[PDB]
């Protein structure tokens, strides 16, 4: 969609299954553990992330880009 | 030895064992063993009415020799004289 | 690039000798007279190399050139790549201008893969033009040492058949002593070749040689055996398309592919451990010995880690003990903070290079492939023209 | 040159150094992955390297000057090796005695013929023999110290009719022994080994033919009684030969596969020069490295050597045809046709078209650039290490076999020598009973043949152990010298009674396995077993401890005895029965002691009798026999443990060992009495992990039959014959059910085989062992 539309901002909001209401089986990080350089090859993307957020303390590392390191990353910090 | 008096021996030996062979119960398990472990057989044939010793073959196989025989990657072959007759008479069709 | 990543790498030589002939053409003369010089002056070196090694002649008519058969195993194989890293490194520094010292005088470091690594403690001697010779004879004659000295140590024989058509249904290549396991943990292949080597006796037992990426491995051993293990994982297998998407992710399957590398010899493991001394005694037979004063640049281990300069002995025997007995922790020695990666290995587009990139992508490093002309769409790494790009459009920084 | 070309020819002790096989590996091209190892261990070699190390033996025969030839246009005809059966391949470090005799020069009108038959040893023991055919083409008319000498097809006589056995004798060549032995029905073959000299080329000059004649015991093991003995000047053919061609057939051990099964066609390449291979072979011959020579022969120019073309396409089969292990390559022969350049491709061929002595038959045939013929041969080639188990009773049905029986001739042979001879010793054919299955037999005492046939039924005797008495009572009680019939009875047939089974199944795997034999499908190192009935069959198959005819009888008399010591109803149905318990069903952790603490303690508890007799695959199958008001109750407390998935296994971890004695106690006194509720006519279910046994009525493989033991050993002693037991097809071959190790001569064995069962014949051999020494 993105490569369709350069200059038109859309916003990926990533949640994971661990969510509320409706439901996915896939694990929060892992497919952002390795789509996320793909993504940002395209400035027009807002990455955005949730299922599990209560506090700011709860978020921080990830938008910081601290949660990759614990899994051997590169610090990938998110959008919101 | 002496091959004769091997042979009385051995005669002697092959009474008994299949004498008392009657009433005794039948140790399966380590022949199923010795001769899928030590002689690594690779083609064992069942010759008999029905599958009944191919099937009792398979599982033993599956169940506690699966890492060996990858670690050593065999073709252990299972057959019946029922049903695998083309592949023991090597006439199978094109 | 070290041994491994390309299938035709002699394929690699043929623009060398058809691009930059007018370039090029001296020190592979220079390299090719002097490996058959070593040849003749080997006691029984003469035998490893069935149909020869005249390599001038195999340039100019293919049909001259003999088969992979032949031509991919290590004897034949490991001077020929350390001769073309040796080339794409002259083009450039020839093409900026640049005496070999200059060039090097540039760099904050210079390291090898499993087997490039003595290309890059050769290229770290090098001053001038004409000191450059002596050290293309020193790197030339340690990898003729190399194959040589392995070749015999643990050869190659002939696949039983039964595993060579068994192999290619299930998606395989013809079994080759490395094998690459990709998607899988260091942790997980050791599980299980753990469960391999509880079988096998030590003349057949597996181990990891190469830590490629973190979560891309590769592991050495016999054809035999290593088809073993790729055997054992069947029984871990999952087709790539059976779409787990329906089933929670702890409850599924780890798919991941894996293949063997086109390679001759299982390098990095315990089976040609008794080469080593074999090829010190080779090296100090002839004067190829480098010392720490002599290099500038930093090289790192592919073991350690650390810079070559601190060693308690002959650095050009931790060298070879890295290609034969110690295996390469890739992360481990690209500890450096630098911001551009340009390879000469072999392989071009599927070089170390683009494995390196995959590996530090979120790190702000940009490669770019200093073998191969061409283009890339995405451009998350650069090629030839990204070395001589005068203008902004060559200082290109990935994210 | 005053080399004699009758004695045979000593060559010289070859200790193989490690790299003379490594340098000959490449130097032949032989890419075969399956010689070279690391120095300082011996190496391996190959089977051509016997050329290696018998060339210098191998040629002196065509080298003695009364056989003169043009060494020059001397042409090399075929090669082919026979690594004699029971010989392990040749390794380096063995010091390898060689020793060649040349066999026969035959002179054709095209030149002559010499034959030379090398034997290579070790240790004194041969190793393998190595034949050779060379050519001095030309002509050449020196009869007189020309002879030929040849092996013959060994020839079958099997004699019917009484006139026969007067035309043998009528013959001077043909004697024996015992001029008195009885000649009918018995079958001779002749492996006769025949010599000739010659005098013109058809006008013999003296001819010599001899070989043992052997005959068929009734276990088809031929034992030998006389020897032909031929001589005879001035022939013009043979006679011994065909006087067996007309008469008798063709023993042709070679048989046919129906179908040829192609393996590969590939492609090789002659080297660039002859002088890698000339320095490697010891062979200098200057016909394939220089070119003064072979244009001297008239010859395309410096050609290959045979030999290495020879050896490069055996590699190039071990690889292909034997999965690249060598030992499976027990001989290889192959004929020269043409001659071919260095430097040229080959088409070669690999096909299997026949079978000899349970190894593969398979033929190749190597095709030039322009796809001419240069090598035609065969090759002697293992198959895998097989293992034949037999089966037991359980298995039984309809027509078993009575397909293969109207098929294979050698089948066929064994129903009929059965059945006949029970048609004859006990007026009951099984013929009659396996194509359809009769519900009650009654048996006739008629006339003469009637009377000797009930004796007969009257003289068996079950034996009983009581006290160490040898208790002699009757097997049938119901006959009697006044009886004139006798009945059977079964409700589903008497194949469902294990009077009859045992037999017919015995009679159908020997009679499926003897006509493998006759395809040539059985190795002469595979192993066999059986599961509990199979054990016979098995040993009467393989070693042929036993005639068919007294097969048969032993195993019709184990069925009787398992038979009479369980009480029958009024039709013949028994209280008794076998269960089959998978412990994978009922618990996961259902470990082989918890079979041992469920079902001994239903023994201990309710008096009865329930044992798990067999131990096929642990925690998948354990079958289990004995009374069957027990056996239910096996069955159904664990159809309710499973329900519950109470394990006493852990219970033996998460409590101690004696307290959990009266915690399944108490489940287990309470499950015995809820399950006792059964009628008299016990039907037994399949519930969760129990599998009920169709037809199987008596537990056997239980001490309940303990009792019936020494009289079927005193039984046994009278049928098989020491003399019928060969050692050789028991050692490590035959894995008992009795003891699971293979069957080997050793004290420990019998001491294993005796703490187990607690026999006499053991200890009081073990304590006089020193028989071992004479």
């Amino acid at each position: 969609i993105a490569k369709a539309h350069p200059n038109f901002p859309i916003a990926l909001q990533w949640t994971g299954g661990r969510g509320g209401g409706h439901h996915s089986f896939e694990d929060a990080h892992t497919p952002m553990l390795q789509m996320y350089s793909k993504i940002r090859r395209h400035p027009n993307i807002m990455l955005i992330f949730g299922s599990g957020f209560g506090s700011a303390d709860d978020t921080y590392p990830y938008l910081t880009g601290e949660w990759s390191t614990k899994f051997d990353y590169p610090p990938m910090p998110f959008d919101g | 030895m002496k091959p004769e008096v091997e042979q009385e021996l051995a005669h002697i030996l092959l009474t008994e064992l299949l004498a008392y062979q009657f009433a005794s119960p039948v140790r399966w398990i380590e022949t199923q063993d010795v001769f899928l472990k030590d002689f690594n057989t690779e083609r064992v044939v069942e010759i008999g009415p029905s599958p009944t010793l191919a099937g009792m073959a398979q599982r033993t196989l599956k169940n506690k020799y699966e890492s060996y025989d990858a670690a050593l990657s065999l073709h252990r072959e299972i057959l019946c004289y029922s049903k695998d007759a083309k592949e023991i008479y090597y006439t199978p069709d094109p | 690039g070290g041994q491994g990543n390309t299938d035709d790498y002699f394929e690699e030589l043929r623009d060398l000798y058809q691009t930059y002939h007018v370039l090029v053409g001296d020190l592979i003369k220079f390299s090719a007279e002097t490996l058959s010089e070593l040849i003749r002056t080997t006691l029984d070196a003469e035998k490893v190399f069935t149909q020869g090694l005249n390599i001038l002649e195999w340039l100019e008519n293919p049909s001259n050139t003999p088969d992979k058969d032949y031509l991919l195993s290590i004897p034949i194989s490991c001077p020929l790549i350390g001769v073309i890293q040796l080339a794409h490194y002259v083009v450039t520094a020839k093409l900026l201008g640049f005496t070999p010292g200059e060039l090097r005088s540039y760099l904050k470091g210079a390291t090898g893969h499993s087997q490039g690594l003595v290309t890059a403690v050769a290229i770290a001697e090098t001053d001038s033009w004409e000191s450059f010779f002596v050290s293309v004879r020193k790197a030339i004659t340690v990898l003729f040492f190399i194959g040589v000295r392995c070749y015999e140590a643990y050869p190659n024989t002939s696949l039983p058949p039964s595993i060579l058509e068994d192999s290619l249904e299930n998606n395989e290549g013809v079994p080759s002593p490395m094998l690459s396991i990709s998607n899988l943990t260091q942790e997980q292949v050791q599980d299980y070749v753990n469960k391999t080597n509880s079988h096998l006796p030590a003349g057949k037992q597996v181990e990891i040689s190469l830590v490629n990426g973190a979560k891309n491995l590769v592991v050495s051993g016999p054809p035999q055996s290593l088809y073993g293990l790729n055997l054992t994982l069947r029984k871990a297998k999952a087709p790539s398309g059976l779409d787990q998407s329906r089933i929670p992710f702890s409850e599924r399957k780890l798919k991941f592919s894996n293949r063997f590398l086109p390679v001759a010899s299982p390098f990095h493991s315990h089976l040609l451990v008794p080469a080593s001394d074999l090829i010190n005694k080779d090296l100090v037979k002839n004067n190829v010995s480098f010392n720490a004063k002599d290099i500038q640049i930093p090289v790192y281990d592919t073991f350690d880690g650390s810079d070559l300069r601190v060693l308690s002995g002959s650095i050009s025997e931790r060298i070879v003990d890295c290609i034969i007995r110690l295996p390469v922790k890739w992360e481990t020695t690209t500890q450096f903070k630098a911001t551009h990666i340009l390879d000469f290995g072999p392989g071009g587009a599927s070089g170390l290079g683009v494995l390196t990139h995959r590996n530090k992508d979120g790190t702000g490093v940009r490669v770019i492939v200093a073998g191969t002309l061409d283009i890339n769409p995405d451009d998350d790494y650069g090629f030839k023209q990204e070395i001589f790009d005068v203008t902004s459009n060559g200082l290109k920084k990935n994210p | 040159l005053d080399f004699d070309p009758r004695d045979v020819i000593k060559g010289k002790d070859f200790e193989i150094t490690a790299k003379e096989v490594y340098d000959f590996t490449h130097a032949v091209g032989n890419n075969c992955e399956d010689f070279v190892s690391r120095p300082d261990r011996t190496m391996l070699a190959p089977m051509d390297f016997a050329i290696v190390v018998g060339w210098r033996a191998i040629i002196k025969a065509i080298f003695p000057n009364t056989v003169d030839g043009d060494l020059l246009k001397l042409v090399h005809l075929s090669n082919g090796y026979k690594m004699i059966p029971g010989a392990k391949p040749l390794q380096v470090g063995d010091v390898v005695s060689t020793t060649a005799v040349i066999e026969s020069v035959v002179n054709q009108p095209t030149g002559k013929i010499v034959d030379v038959v090398g034997t290579l040893s070790r240790n004194g023991k041969p190793v393998m023999e190595v034949t050779s055919s060379f050519f001095y083409r030309g002509n050449y008319t020196d009869f007189e110290n020309t002879f030929q000498k040849t092996v013959e097809p060994v020839y079958q006589m099997h004699i019917k009719t009484s006139k026969d056995i007067a035309v043998l004798r009528s013959k001077e060549w043909f004697q024996l022994d015992d001029e008195d032995f009885d000649l009918l029905n018995k079958t001779l073959t002749f492996e006769t080994e025949t010599e000739v000299t010659f005098k013109n080329a058809n006008i013999f000059s003296s001819v010599k033919c001899f070989g043992p004649i052997k005959v068929e015991l009734p276990t088809k093991e031929t034992v030998e009684i006389g020897i032909v003995d031929y001589e005879a000047g001035a022939s013009h053919g043979n006679p011994v030969v065909d006087f067996l061609k007309r008469n008798g057939s063709t023993l042709e051990q070679k048989v046919n596969l129906e179908n040829p099964i192609p393996i590969a066609v590939l492609d090789s390449y002659t080297p660039s020069t002859n002088e890698p291979y000339a320095r490697v072979s010891g062979d200098l011959n200057p016909i394939h490295v220089s070119r003064h020579f072979a244009s001297y022969a008239n010859l395309p120019g410096t050609i290959t050597h045979g030999m290495f073309s020879s050896a490069s396409v055996r590699a190039l089969i071990e690889n292909w045809a034997a999965d690249s292990v060598s030992s499976r390559v027990r001989g290889y022969t192959c004929q020269f046709v043409d001659m071919v350049l260095p430097n040229t491709a080959l088409k070669t061929s690999i096909q299997h078209v026949g079978m000899i002595n349970g190894r593969k038959l398979i033929k190749f045939e190597t095709r030039n650039e322009d796809d001419v013929v240069v090598l035609t041969g065969e090759a002697e080639i293992e198959q895998p290490v097989t293992t034949f188990v037999f089966t037991g009773q359980g298995s039984q049905e309809q027509g078993m076999g009575m397909d293969l029986y109207k098929t294979s001739k050698a089948a066929q042979d064994v129903w009929n020598r059965a059945d006949n001879h029970f048609k004859d010793t006990y007026g009951f054919s099984i013929l009659d009973i396996v194509i359809n299955n009769p519900v009650n037999l009654t048996i006739h005492f008629g006339g003469e043949k009637g009377k000797r046939i009930r004796e007969n039924y009257s003289a068996m005797i079950f034996e009983t152990i009581v006290d160490g008495k040898l208790k002699t009572e009757k097997i049938f009680k119901e006959i009697n010298e006044h009886s004139t019939s006798y009945t059977f009875r079964s409700e589903k047939g008497l194949l469902s009674a294990t009077q009859f089974t045992q037999p017919a199944l015995t009679l159908m795997e020997k009679a499926a396995f003897e006509d493998l034999k006759s395809k040539g499908l059985i190795p002469a190192d595979a192993t066999f077993a059986g599961h509990s009935l199979g054990e016979y069959a098995a040993l009467a198959s393989l070693a042929d401890v036993m005639s068919i005819e007294s097969l048969v009888e032993v195993v019709f008399y184990r069925g009787m005895t398992m038979q009479v010591a369980v009480p029958r109803d009024e039709l013949g149905r028994s209280n008794y029965g076998m269960i089959a318990i998978n412990p994978g069903r009922v618990a996961a952790s259902f470990s082989q002691e918890a079979l041992q603490y469920v079902v001994e303690r239903v023994g201990k508890r309710t008096g009865w009798l329930v044992e798990i007799v067999n131990y096929n695959v642990e925690n998948q199958q354990y079958v289990a026999a004995g009374d069957l008001r027990a056996l239910d109750t096996v069955t159904n407390v664990l159809n309710f443990i499973k329900l519950q998935k109470i394990d006493i296994i852990e219970l033996q971890k998460s409590l101690s060992l004696e307290e959990v004695e009266g915690h399944l106690f108490e489940i287990i006194d309470e499950a015995s009495k809820k399950s006792a509720v059964k009628p008299r006519p016990l039907k037994l279910e399949r519930g969760f992990a129990c599998i009920p046994l169709v037809g199987i009525s008596v537990p056997f493989h239980s001490t309940y039959l303990m009792n019936g033991v020494k009289p079927f050993k005193s039984f046994l002693k009278k049928n098989i014959i020491k003399e019928n037991v060969k050692v050789a097809r028991l050692a490590g071959k035959y894995i008992p059910n009795l003891t699971a190790k293979p069957f080997q001569v050793t004290k420990e064995y019998f001491q294993d085989v005796y703490d187990l069962t607690g026999s006499e014949p053991i200890k009081e051999i073990i304590d006089n062992w020193e028989k071992y020494e004479q």
